[PDB]
């Protein structure tokens, strides 16, 4: 769903026409879409650098990459990079849509089930998503970093 | 139109390609004209349903005739309510910029619904054509083109 | 696949006309032949598995090279395939007996038969030869349990022959 | 809009085909317009449908799936 | 039976049952009362039928009575007696029913895999059911006998 | 009905089960009554098309009306020719004993044909109902039941 | 399953032959099959008219077809017509079989799970099946309408 | 090929001698050859009258001989008469041979290719062959008209 | 392929950069894309009306829809409507691409093989595509009807 | 997994090199592999005889093969033979691997779910696996029969 | 084409002069031409004896020369001898050219089309070409029999 599609749905289930508050919501979305698109472009620029900096901030040189940790095996390191790239990409989609429903529908659906099945540590994942959020808020600026951090904190809060 | 590009790039494992970002930026630019067109169709609804019922019942009198479905005041009120519904979905498609939230509510199962209601679908298509003509008279040239876009989609869909 | 009643329907449908006297005449022929055809098919269905074995026995009595080195029914792995082809020919002959046409044999048996048999190196001469050991035995079994006139039992095996036929005249 | 279904379909014809005899009890997600014919196909084999659960989708929402 | 056939067909292809099939239904319903009287006759004297059947078996093949055979030993000798009665019980169920498939489902599907690693040979079962067939159509009226013969010879060919 | 049992036992690797042989023997027994019913519907065709056009144009006058399809002598002649075609297919289904050679020629793609011809299918269903009523008046009770069988199949098929 | 197949099964699991009570059951089924076939034919005549009359009796001009209701969207109206056609068709199959097991096996298996997953109102479905039952009992007569209403009330009771 | 040559071929490809069924086939052919020869003589009598009566029955005074039709030009009318004379002559040959293989070998080989290349209407040709069949079955009698109509309907069925 | 993709390919296989003639071709395509899109929209409006008018112009009331013709059976009439809808839809795709390669790749690949296998008349298909071309050139105007008729005549010429 | 692969995994997740205890485990496996291979060969010799003797010991002449039991229908007898052959074959695989993980991964995963869904009696299955274990421990000797009975008792304990 | 002409063509399509690798190829051909010419002479000596010995090895006294086989008729035996003489003669031409292109151009072009049209058995032809290859490799020696068998196996592989 969108913010546009959410506004249209909320006006639809009442049978209501588009009143002035919904037009205010759509015009606010049409105002913010500029920096939304620019932020999505520069996040699509260097996603690999963001994931590299995030694991170098949070996960590297810990016991997690040591033997016994969950990132010791090299296929598990590759799976870690894959999961962080997923979090960043779906946070980009939720930032450009302006509605976190795609995070609820595609990422946060059965994820705690999987992470408790595999024995994946949840707190280290939350700290890695936090480091992702700090790196991309530094990279994109504060004004779009707020909206990026909202959906990354949404993923972090639903994960916990 | 953002959900279209998002599920389009989501079936692939790739990101949103920046040509899609260009089309989203252009839609974001045209959104103000879209909102003005939608408000102009919004506030003048009862005129459009009146002129659509005018042109339809002048065009096809069998709904007026007692063998047809829209016979009597109750059935003709349900008929103009259906035209009101389709005008509402056209305004939704004008705002959304792409015909997904109007096809999801008005198109995707309409043939079997109107078949098991007894009404013909061609008369509904003529009613949406009358709505398109009345909105073409109501709007300017670049607005009537962009409204007749989605009205044209509904007319092609009901056939 | 067309029945003996549906083939008339196709022949009369392509002309676009109704039923006339002649089609009703052949339908009366088929409808008084049907009670005898069902009994003949039950009699062949009853003793079919032993018919296959005796057909194999007389087929190996005829041409010795079928169960010799340079043959195709050499091992049991290559013998069971020849015996299930005997099973197939008898099955579709009973299908053509209850249908009353040769269109079942045409459409389901004969249509790709040359391609498989030339593909697998399978001979054709001993195959039609075995088909007719089958029909001599089937004529004996139909004549045992009642039915006097046995020409409708006689025709579908011969139609299978005439299309598996390597025609030299 | 996806469903999480647990089901059990015995073929009742493995003894005359001599098949692999693989497992017939699964927990799978199926999309919205696909679960219809999946329902129907599972009922064709007389299969028990244990539990149907929502994976993706809020019910009662009209636009945006 | 025929209603299984028509209902599984018409459901398998998402339509209502055709009318030639309904005419097959009601001529089956008329044929059923003769079916009831013939299955009542075979439920009358099954004792004679299994006694004849065992006797014709032990006139037909002497290797079951020789030691190292399957009828040798008192237990399996007493077993084959009720086995004959099971097969004619299935015949009674089938000769009532419009089709052989609910009886095919009960006793015909895996015959080879069952009797093969059971000890008894399938070339003996055809002689067993041949004796059962002889002992059934002596004990019935003539066209009833001609109507109940095909179920016997169906089971006969399904053995070998 | 023999092709039905043959492809039915042919999808399986089994032979024709003798209950199917019983139904073929019973159809072979009833074939004489089938042939008499088909000849009685054969020789009286123009009466049946006349009374069907009678009852249809009394029931639905919109085909007579100039907005409908069957307006004028040429279009009404094509209409009665369609009813003649359906009576012919009903006689084929009466002889064959099962509705396969009539559905193969008249049912299996009829909705899109009549949709791209402009005619409504419900009027064709009412025409076959009128044919069923006229043949019910023409035949005896056990003959009208067995004719209204296949007429009933066509009426259910056109809807 | 049939009524014939149920009688054969109940006689089979005891090892019992067909006694006179089972023959009474089969002969009662062979008596009732006449009106069973005639009722199935005239229900297959005008199933669309029955579904149309049932929604015009029960579901139309309510809040259910208004916005906010579950039949507001036109794909949901088409799904409603599909579900009612399913109920009528499988009730026809259970009427001609004379045994409600196909309703338990093919319709009522996981249906409350689906209707509580989608948010489908159950009471409106029960009232729609009730209107279906009244329309077809008027259309077919009382004598076959009783047996039609038995299986339609079976669907309604299992749904609740 | 003949019926004699077909019987000899079917006996030859098996390596079979002439058994009694083949002798029955040859003796049936030698019985029917009388009316075969008499029918061929009276069809060779008045073939032009048969073709004239057939075009007067089926093709004349239609739109086909009007301008725009395929028989408008006089060379196309002469080609139509030629094709109908071909159908009648080769049907006479197939009637006297008692085997339709010469129709398959000499007429029906590449004929649909030609008639779809030239734009020749196929249904009018089928109706013209039907009118030929009715005229010659009236002219020769019913008993030989059956065998004439078999090969003319063979041409009509292969053409369609 | 496109006209853009064809220009890029023709510049690529030489190793050539985009010279001024290729830029002229791309700028001509970017000039004509306006009426290309408008024509594609109004052809997508009423494709069923175009196919209906085309069969009413060319194929109806001929011998083709009479018995014996290739459009007599109602499944064959539905297949005819399907083939004409295919020709119109792929001509719309080739008009909007500005390059007939998709007609060569998706329609005209093995089509004469199929139409000579099934016995489909080719000349009637060519006349039906001609009637399609006249109807859509009337409906869309002359200026886009030229480009529509180019690809429809391409289908007609490759079919012959 | 193997015993080799389990030793390598247990040394890997610590980051440990192969110390002397792991080399002791691998050398014990390389000592026992002789009788492992010989036992697997003679169990692969006569698996059908083992399953036949096991059903003759435990399941035959009970109420289970009588009507009402779960092995009454002949497809259910074939399914019983199929399940016992599975238990013996996967116990052979676990014996030659020297690690019961393939039993946990391929057999014992969702098996109690299936056996409680179908109504399969669990205690009779446990006694049948016990009879399998006694027959193969007699057939192979005591020294390899211990290791065969370990994995067969593993299947029996996980089943309960 | 030749080996000389193939070398000249491969040097020509690059615009390359005759480099040392091409001169090596031509000098190897000029070395092998001695035994090429001697082998071609002694194969031209007794081609009829080779074909006679090959049919006596492979095709004679089979079912192929029996009635029902493809070599039963004496014109078909003469056609068989003609085809084998063709294979041997064109293999001689390809051996003396040192390039199999004449086999691809003159023999293997439309040969599977012809052999599947006539119903000619392909596997018996492959075995006959194999017997040809064995006979001429015995007759000419091993050193030229290798090059003869290369082109005969080329014909056999393209035929299959
Ligand atoms: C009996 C004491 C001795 C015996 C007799 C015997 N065999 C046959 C018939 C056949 N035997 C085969 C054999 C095989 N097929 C294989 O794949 C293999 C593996 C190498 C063997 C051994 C086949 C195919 C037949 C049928 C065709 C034929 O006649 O050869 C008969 C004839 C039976 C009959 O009349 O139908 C007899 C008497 N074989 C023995 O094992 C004993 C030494
Ligand atoms: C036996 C009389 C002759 C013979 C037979 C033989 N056949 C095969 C192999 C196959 N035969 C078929 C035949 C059919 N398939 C069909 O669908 C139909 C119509 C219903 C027929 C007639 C097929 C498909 C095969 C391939 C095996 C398979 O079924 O997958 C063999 C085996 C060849 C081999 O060497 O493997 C044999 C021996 N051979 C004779 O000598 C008799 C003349
Ligand atoms: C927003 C999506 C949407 C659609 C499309 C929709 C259609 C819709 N049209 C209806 C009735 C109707 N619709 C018509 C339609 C017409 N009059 C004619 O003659 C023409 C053919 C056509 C309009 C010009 C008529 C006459 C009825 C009453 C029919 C009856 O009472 O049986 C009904 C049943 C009564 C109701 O609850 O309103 C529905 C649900 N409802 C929806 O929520
Ligand atoms: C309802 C379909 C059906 C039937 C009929 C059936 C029979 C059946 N026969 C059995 C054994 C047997 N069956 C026979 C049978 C025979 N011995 C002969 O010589 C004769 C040819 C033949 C019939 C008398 C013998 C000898 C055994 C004992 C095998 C053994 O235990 O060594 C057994 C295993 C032991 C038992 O439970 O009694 C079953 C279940 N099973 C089924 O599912
Ligand atoms: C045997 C299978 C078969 C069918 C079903 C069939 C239908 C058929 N109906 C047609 C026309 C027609 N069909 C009708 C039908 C009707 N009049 C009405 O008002 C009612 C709705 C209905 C009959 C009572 C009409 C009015 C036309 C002329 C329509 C036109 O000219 O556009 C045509 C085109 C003209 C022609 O070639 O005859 C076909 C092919 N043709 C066939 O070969
Ligand atoms: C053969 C037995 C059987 C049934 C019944 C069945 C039902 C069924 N109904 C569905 C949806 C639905 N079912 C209904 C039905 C209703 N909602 C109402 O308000 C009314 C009370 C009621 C109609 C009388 C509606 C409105 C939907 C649409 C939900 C959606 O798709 O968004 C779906 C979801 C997917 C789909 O339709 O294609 C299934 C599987 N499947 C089966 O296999
Ligand atoms: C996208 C390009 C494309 C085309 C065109 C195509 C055609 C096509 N047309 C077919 C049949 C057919 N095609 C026609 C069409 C015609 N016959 C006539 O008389 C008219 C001249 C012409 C209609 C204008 C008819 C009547 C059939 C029915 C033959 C049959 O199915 O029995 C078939 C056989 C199977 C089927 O329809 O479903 C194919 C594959 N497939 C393709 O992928
Ligand atoms: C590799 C591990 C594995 C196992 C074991 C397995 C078992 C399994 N056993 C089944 C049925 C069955 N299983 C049994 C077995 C038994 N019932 C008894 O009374 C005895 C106690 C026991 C035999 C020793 C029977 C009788 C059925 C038949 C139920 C039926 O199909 O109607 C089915 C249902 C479908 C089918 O057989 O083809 C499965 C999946 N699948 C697997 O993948």
């Amino acid at each position: 769903q969108d913010a546009i599609t959410a506004v249209i749905n909320s006006a639809d289930v009442q049978g209501k026409y588009l009143d002035t508050a919904a037009l205010e919501k759509l015009k606010a979305y049409f105002s913010t879409g500029e920096l939304r698109v620019r932020a999505a472009t520069t996040i699509s620029a260097n996603a690999a650098a963001i994931v590299k900096e995030a694991v170098a901030k949070s996960l590297l040189y810990s016991d997690i990459t040591r033997p016994g940790g969950n990132m010791y095996t090299t296929r598990r390191y590759a799976a870690c990079i894959r999961d962080l790239d997923y979090y960043l990409r779906y946070a980009t989609y939720a930032m450009l849509a302006g509605d976190p429903s795609i995070l609820d529908e595609r990422v946060l659906n059965g994820l705690k089930e999987t992470y408790n099945s595999l024995g994946v540590p949840v707190g280290a994942t939350v700290q890695a998503i936090q480091a992702i959020k700090e790196v991309t808020a530094s990279l994109v600026g504060a004004d779009a970093g707020k909206e990026m951090g909202i959906y990354l904190d949404y993923i972090s809060s639903g994960l916990s | 139109i953002v959900t279209k590009s998002i599920v389009n790039a989501d079936a692939e494992a790739r990101y949103l390609s920046p040509g899609e970002l260009d089309r989203i930026k252009s839609f974001v630019a045209g959104g103000q004209q879209r909102l003005r067109i939608a408000q102009a169709l919004t506030d003048n609804r009862e005129r459009l349903v009146k002129q659509a019922g005018d042109q339809l019942f002048q065009k096809r009198p069998d709904v007026v005739s007692p063998g047809g479905n829209a016979y009597g005041q109750e059935m003709t009120a349900t008929c103009l309510r259906d035209l009101d519904y389709y005008l509402r979905l056209v305004t939704y498609g004008i705002v959304a910029g792409d015909v997904t939230p109007i096809e999801e509510i008005g198109v995707i199962g309409v043939r079997e619904m109107y078949k098991s209601l007894g009404t013909p679908i061609e008369a509904v298509g003529e009613g949406v054509r009358a709505l398109k003509n009345a909105a073409s008279t109501l709007l300017s040239a670049e607005d009537a083109a962009e409204a007749g876009s989605y009205f044209d989609y509904v007319v092609g869909a009901l056939q | 696949m067309r029945d003996a009643v549906t083939s008339l329907i196709k022949n009369y449908d392509v002309a676009g006309r109704y039923f006339d006297r002649n089609a009703i005449d052949t339908l009366k022929d088929y409808f008084d032949s049907g009670t005898a055809r069902v009994q003949a098919a039950a009699a062949i269905n009853s003793n079919a598995a032993a018919l296959v074995k005796q057909a194999g026995s007389k087929l190996f009595e005829e041409l010795p090279e079928l169960i010799r080195p340079g043959g195709n029914a050499y091992t049991t792995r290559r013998l069971a395939a020849c015996l299930r082809d005997m099973d197939y020919y008898l099955r579709y002959a009973t299908y053509a007996l209850v249908a009353g046409n040769t269109n079942v044999l045409d459409e389901r048996v004969l249509q790709g038969l040359r391609e498989t048999y030339n593909s697998l190196g399978v001979p054709i001469g001993p195959t039609v030869r075995g088909v007719q050991i089958l029909k001599d035995l089937v004529k004996e079994q139909v004549a045992g349990a009642g039915i006097a006139n046995t020409t409708f039992v006689e025709e579908p095996f011969d139609h299978i022959t005439r299309e598996l036929s390597e025609r030299d005249v | 809009r996806l469903f999480k279904i647990t089901a059990l379909v015995p073929s009742l014809s493995r003894t005359r085909t001599q098949r692999e005899l693989q497992n017939t009890y699964f927990t799978k997600l199926v999309p919205y317009e696909n679960w219809f014919r999946e329902q129907q196909r599972i009922q064709k084999a007389g299969g028990k449908i244990i539990k149907v659960e929502l994976a993706t989708g809020k019910q009662g929402t009209n636009a945006g799936l | 039976t025929v209603i299984s056939q028509v209902i599984l067909q018409a459901d398998d292809e998402l339509r209502y049952p055709s009318s030639g099939e309904l005419k097959s239904i009601s001529d089956f319903l008329q044929t059923g009362v003769q079916r009831t009287r013939i299955v009542a006759t075979l439920a009358e004297n099954e004792k004679k039928i299994v006694q004849e059947a065992t006797k014709q078996l032990w006139q037909k093949r002497p290797d079951f009575i020789a030691p190292g055979g399957n009828a040798y030993g008192e237990r399996q000798r007493a077993l084959c007696i009720r086995d004959f009665g099971w097969y004619l019980r299935l015949i009674t169920y089938g000769v009532l029913a419009g089709d052989i498939e609910p009886i095919e489902k009960i006793g015909i599907i895996g015959v080879r895999e069952m009797y093969n690693s059971l000890g008894v040979p399938v070339p003996g079962m055809v002689e067993a059911i041949n004796s059962l067939k002889k002992a059934s159509l002596d004990l019935l009226s003539s066209e009833d006998a001609a109507a109940a013969a095909p179920y016997f010879d169906y089971i006969i060919q399904a053995m070998s």
